[PDB]
């Protein structure tokens, strides 16, 4: 189970009747959906599970944290206007951008200065991620361990190679979701909590077949 | 482990009366035998032939028929040459297996349909006929067909089916077909656990025929269906 | 994935030690008799006689509680469609109105009804220990014979787990009448009523509203 | 393979005398091999396997959307009483208070429940499609995108020849249908018009109702 030959697959019953034999079970995330052939060539097919994963960890950075600003704004929260699809327009307001609500927080107003500084920060630590360097350069580009496995859970080979195939389906339904917020937000334009809300406060009338007829072409 | 109490197991055959002997043409390999057949309608019924006359009116005499020989019976040929008389012989009893059981596919697909469509509509089964002359409903739905539309549909449909059942020559396999018509593929295999199927669609069309036949004849007299006739005999039976 | 030593136990992945007497053999095997009541070879069967005569008379139960106020629901006018109030439908002088409807059963002494069950569930309880025109000598569970028509129990194989089925269905229902009762006593309304009042609040329309019903004085 | 005129090596080409010579991997034993991968995504034999199933599919599904986008649009011209003929807002028919009526007709399919529609598609579409993979009881193991046998009723496909005839016809009407139902999106999003009622005026004055009187219309502002 999880991995060799006998792994669940992404139709379940129908799935044995195509699956590509390229794709065995030896990489974590097997559930034998590559009916497109992308990934035939074992050099891409590298080069894709990099893609994959690296898209799954902003996916899970990304999707934490555009609904923590709005749970606490039904906490009573004193946020300025937090909802994650124009929370960037924040810097333009008269008092810069406050963290929580507090001015002696970080109160940016420039933003030429927070953008040259990330673009170093992370120019040299995405430089770092393919390259190695001062957090060890010797390691798999993927999981490199050590520096970024302090608390040791990176070890027990068979337990290791479990905790990769709930790095990348909890990864997965991120990246997933994170393509629900982008779309729900086009759409309607509203946060998602305040969505969920609308959704639980009718769930027959209050859908999305409610805006099916929005992107009609009035010529 | 077990204890013959509360029951005989009478070491016979269950026939119609609890003493009688079994008819020499009644044999029990087929499922709904029980041994009953007055008036000899599954004897074997054997023939004579008799040679055609003389037309012949260049002659002197047109003399008559006469015997020429004495056949014997030989029932269930359904060679497909035919197509409108396929079996040699009437009263043979392969083909009266097959009357009674597709008798008995339409009577109880029948009487079940004369209670749930009343159970629902209240239209009682006698009287299904003018309340949708006017009006093809379904369920309390309408329905677009006109009754000259119905009839054209019935015909065209249910007859390649009647056309087909026709099609099959072995006189076993047109009682009982399987195939397509057993998706669960329960009576196509463990034979003796495909007979006792087979006992319970007889019993299940004997006792459709005649409930049907209970339908008809009190729906004469009474001029009720199916159930308003049944509340009929539960209304002075409960007062009285 | 059932049987033997590599099957789940009731707690689970964090079961331990199982008692020494369950090796993964009969269904239903959880090894869950933490008080250790059949340690005794003889008297275990005794209760897996017992365990699955209490679940099939439970499963076949459920159908009687939720299904008349079901079909109550929907347009059916019966004369007590809550269950604990349909012994009472004899002793109105419409009678006992099978599917409320008068020209069907229509039962009216109530002392002639168990007159006739004592005669067939004597006979018929009575078969099942022995004898019997059905099975004459057979399991005492799982006969088959004329118990089985359709035939889904004819490989020894597959057999195993349909027994297995049996069981988990069976101890669910029974889970849900000592629930039953004790739901209809404590509310009084049907089981189904209760499952409309909760879907309608389910955070006041709870069982702590009722948490002082039995006060003292 | 016989002198098929389709198959081998004096197959016709997509740009006629000037393509030269097709790529080494496209020899002309598949239909509608024009010989055209200029940018190459298909190499692989095993990718260049993958990517027809996905070019067969989309044609039979195009050339059922390309008859099934005008014939409602068509007879609603003519005085069939639908609620709307044009294709794209026909989909919001199920919103409109008596329902989806096939046909304009009441006493036909009445649908009323986007949900119940959606619920037995996902039920249905889910099952055939699995059953397209493999397996289903119309025929266990047989090819997966020429199934025949209870795919091929009428019989028609069963000389090796005139089969290998008709894979040519059914991709090149499949590749006529998809560069027009890629045009059936186009001249929506820009028209705002069925498409027949396009075709209608550019029969009216050709000189100005063509692709020109539209050009001027995402004009950034
Ligand atoms: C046995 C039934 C079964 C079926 C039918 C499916 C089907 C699917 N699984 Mg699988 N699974 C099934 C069993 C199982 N799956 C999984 C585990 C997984 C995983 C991890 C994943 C899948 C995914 C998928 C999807 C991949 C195919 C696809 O991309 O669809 C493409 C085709 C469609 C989506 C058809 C569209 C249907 C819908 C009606 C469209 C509606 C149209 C719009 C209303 C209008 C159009 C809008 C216009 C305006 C632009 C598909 C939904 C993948 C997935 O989630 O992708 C999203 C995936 O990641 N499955 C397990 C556990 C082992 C199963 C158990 O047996
Ligand atoms: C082939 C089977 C068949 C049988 C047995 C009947 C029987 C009947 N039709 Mg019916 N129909 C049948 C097929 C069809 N009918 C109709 C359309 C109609 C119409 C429009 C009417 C009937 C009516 C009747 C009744 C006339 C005699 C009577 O008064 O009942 C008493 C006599 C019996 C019940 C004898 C039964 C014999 C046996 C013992 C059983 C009778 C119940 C009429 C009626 O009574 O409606 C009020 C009527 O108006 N039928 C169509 C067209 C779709 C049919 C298709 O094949
Ligand atoms: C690893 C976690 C795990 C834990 C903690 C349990 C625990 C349990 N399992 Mg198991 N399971 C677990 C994993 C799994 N179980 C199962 C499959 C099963 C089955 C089929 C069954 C169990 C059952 C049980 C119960 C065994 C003893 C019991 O009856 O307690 C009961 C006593 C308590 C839980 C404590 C007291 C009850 C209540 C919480 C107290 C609350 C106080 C009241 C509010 C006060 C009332 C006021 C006044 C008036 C009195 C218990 C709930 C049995 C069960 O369901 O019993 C009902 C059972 O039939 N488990 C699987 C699938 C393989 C597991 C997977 O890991
Ligand atoms: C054997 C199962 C069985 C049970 C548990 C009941 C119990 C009931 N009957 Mg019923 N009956 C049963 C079968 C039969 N009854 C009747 C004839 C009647 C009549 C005429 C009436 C009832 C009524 C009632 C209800 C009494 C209200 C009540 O108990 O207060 C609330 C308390 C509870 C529901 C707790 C019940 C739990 C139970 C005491 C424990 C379960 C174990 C039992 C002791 C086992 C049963 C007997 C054993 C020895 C086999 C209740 C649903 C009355 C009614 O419905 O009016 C409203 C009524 O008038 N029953 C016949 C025909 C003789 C039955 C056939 O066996
Ligand atoms: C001869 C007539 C005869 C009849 C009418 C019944 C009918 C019954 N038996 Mg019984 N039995 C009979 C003889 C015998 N039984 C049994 C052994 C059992 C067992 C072990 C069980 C029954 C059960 C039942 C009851 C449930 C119906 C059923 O089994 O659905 C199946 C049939 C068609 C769906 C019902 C009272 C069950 C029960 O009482 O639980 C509720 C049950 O568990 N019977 C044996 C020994 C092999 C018999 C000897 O002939
Ligand atoms: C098969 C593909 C499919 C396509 C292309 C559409 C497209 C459409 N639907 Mg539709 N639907 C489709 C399937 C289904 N729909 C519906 C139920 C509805 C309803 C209730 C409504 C629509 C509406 C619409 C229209 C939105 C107006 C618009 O986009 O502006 C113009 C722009 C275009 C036409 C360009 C669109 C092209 C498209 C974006 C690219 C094509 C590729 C797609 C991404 C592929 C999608 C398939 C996926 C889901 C597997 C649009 C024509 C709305 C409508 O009626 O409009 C008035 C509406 O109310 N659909 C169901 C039943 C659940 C479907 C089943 O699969
Ligand atoms: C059992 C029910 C079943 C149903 C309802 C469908 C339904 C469908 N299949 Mg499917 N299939 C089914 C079983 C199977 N299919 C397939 C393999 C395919 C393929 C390869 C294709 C289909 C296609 C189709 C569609 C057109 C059918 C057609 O060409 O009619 C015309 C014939 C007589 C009127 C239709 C949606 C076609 C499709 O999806 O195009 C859009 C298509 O290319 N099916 C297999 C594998 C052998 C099956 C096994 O049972
Ligand atoms: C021998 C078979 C048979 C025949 C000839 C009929 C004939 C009829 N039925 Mg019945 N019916 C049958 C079997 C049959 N039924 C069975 C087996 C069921 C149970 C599933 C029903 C349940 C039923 C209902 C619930 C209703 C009918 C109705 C009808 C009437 C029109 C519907 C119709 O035929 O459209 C074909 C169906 C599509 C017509 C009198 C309708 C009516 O008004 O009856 C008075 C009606 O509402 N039928
Ligand atoms: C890819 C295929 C495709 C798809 C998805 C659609 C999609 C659609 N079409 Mg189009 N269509 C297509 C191809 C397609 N079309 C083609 C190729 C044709 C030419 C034949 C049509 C002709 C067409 C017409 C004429 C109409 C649609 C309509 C519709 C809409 C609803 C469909 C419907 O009501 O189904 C329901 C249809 C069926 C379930 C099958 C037909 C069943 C009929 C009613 C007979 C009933 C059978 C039987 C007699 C009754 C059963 C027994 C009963 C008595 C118990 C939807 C937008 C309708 C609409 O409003 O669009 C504008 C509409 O009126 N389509
Ligand atoms: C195992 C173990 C282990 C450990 O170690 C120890 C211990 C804990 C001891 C154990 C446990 C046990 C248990 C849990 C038990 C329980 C049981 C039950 C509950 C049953 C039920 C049971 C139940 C049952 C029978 C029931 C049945 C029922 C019925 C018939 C009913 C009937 C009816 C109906 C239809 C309805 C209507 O209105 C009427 C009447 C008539 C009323």
């Amino acid at each position: 189970e999880w991995y060799g030959p006998d792994r669940p697959k992404f139709l379940g019953p129908f799935s044995e009747g195509d699956t590509p034999a390229y794709l065995t079970g030896e990489f974590p995330g097997d559930y034998g959906w590559d009916t497109a052939g992308l990934s035939a060539d074992p050099e891409t097919f590298k080069r894709y599970r990099e893609l994959e994963l690296i898209h799954a960890r902003w996916a899970m950075l990304g999707a934490l944290g555009c609904i923590t600003p709005e749970l606490l704004a039904k906490n009573g929260i004193p946020f300025g206007e937090a909802v994650w699809f124009k929370a960037g327009a924040q810097i333009f307001a008269e008092g810069g951008l406050n963290y929580l609500g507090n001015e002696n927080l970080i109160h940016a107003q420039s933003i030429i200065a927070t953008l040259a500084f990330q673009v170093v920060v992370m120019g040299l630590a995405e430089a770092y991620r393919a390259n190695g360097g001062p957090l060890g350069e010797g390691l798999d580009p993927l999981h490199p361990g050590g520096a970024f496995d302090p608390l040791g859970l990176a070890d027990d080979p068979d337990t290791f190679a479990e905790l990769k195939v709930k790095e990348i389906k909890n990864g997965r339904l991120a990246m997933f979701s994170m393509f629900g917020f982008f779309v729900q937000a086009i759409v309607t334009g509203k946060g998602p909590i305040q969505n969920l809300d609308d959704h639980l406060a009718n769930p027959t009338a209050v859908n999305a077949f409610a805006y099916a007829t929005k992107f009609t072409p009035s010529a | 482990r077990s204890g013959g109490v509360g029951y005989r197991k009478y070491q016979g055959d269950a026939l119609w009366l609890p003493n009688t002997t079994r008819p020499e043409w009644l044999d029990g390999s087929l499922p709904g035998d029980r041994g009953f057949d007055p008036l000899g309608l599954s004897k074997p019924s054997e023939f004579v032939v008799i040679g055609v006359d003389e037309n012949d009116q260049n002659a002197a005499k047109n003399n008559k028929g006469s015997v020429e020989a004495i056949v014997q019976a030989t029932p269930d040929e359904v060679s497909s040459e035919n197509r409108l008389a396929p079996y040699s012989e009437v009263f043979g009893l392969a083909r009266f297996r097959e009357c009674e059981l597709i008798h008995g596919r339409w009577a109880m697909l029948a009487c079940l349909g004369a209670l749930v469509a009343e159970a629902t509509t209240g239209v009682s089964w006698v009287e299904a006929g003018k309340v949708e002359l006017d009006g093809a409903s379904y369920a309390g739905l309408s329905l677009p067909f006109s009754i000259t539309q119905l009839i054209w549909i019935e015909v065209i449909l249910v007859g390649g089916a009647e056309f087909y059942r026709n099609s099959e020559t072995n006189p076993e396999k047109r009682c009982y077909p399987g195939g397509v018509f057993d998706p669960l593929k329960l009576a196509s295999e463990d034979e003796e656990r495909a007979f006792r199927l087979k006992t319970a669609e007889i019993k299940h069309a004997r006792l459709a025929m005649v409930s049907f036949f209970g339908y008809g004849v009190q729906a004469l007299s009474t001029g009720e269906g199916a159930l308003g006739s049944l509340a009929k005999f539960a209304d002075g039976l409960n007062n009285g | 994935f059932w049987y033997g030593p590599e099957r789940p136990l009731f707690l689970g992945a964090f079961t331990g030690e199982p008692p020494s007497y369950l090796t993964g053999e009969f269904p239903g095997d959880y090894g869950w008799d933490t008080a250790g009541l059949s340690a005794d070879p003889e008297t275990f069967k005794r209760y897996r006689e017992l365990e699955l005569i209490h679940a099939r008379w439970a499963m076949l139960g459920a159908l009687g509680c939720i299904f008349p106020e079901l079909l109550g629901s929907y347009g059916v006018p019966f004369g007590e469609a809550v269950w604990f109030k349909a012994g009472a439908q004899i002793f109105q002088e419409g009678g006992l109105d099978y599917l409320g409807n008068p020209n069907l059963v229509h039962a009216q002494s109530i002392l002639a009804i168990l007159g006739t069950q004592v005669l067939l569930m004597g006979a018929i309880e009575g078969y099942r220990v022995n004898g019997g025109p059905l099975g004459e000598g057979l399991d005492k569970l799982y006969p088959g014979g004329s118990f089985d028509p359709l035939g889904l129990a004819d490989d020894p194989d597959t057999f195993a787990e349909l027994k297995v089925k049996e069981i988990k269905n069976g101890r669910l229902a029974m889970f849900s009448m000592f629930g039953f009762f004790v739901q209809a006593i404590v509310t009084g309304k049907g089981p189904l009523q209760n499952l409309s009042d909760h879907l309608a609040n389910p955070g006041t329309n709870n069982a702590f509203a009722y948490a002082t019903k039995f006060t003292p004085q």
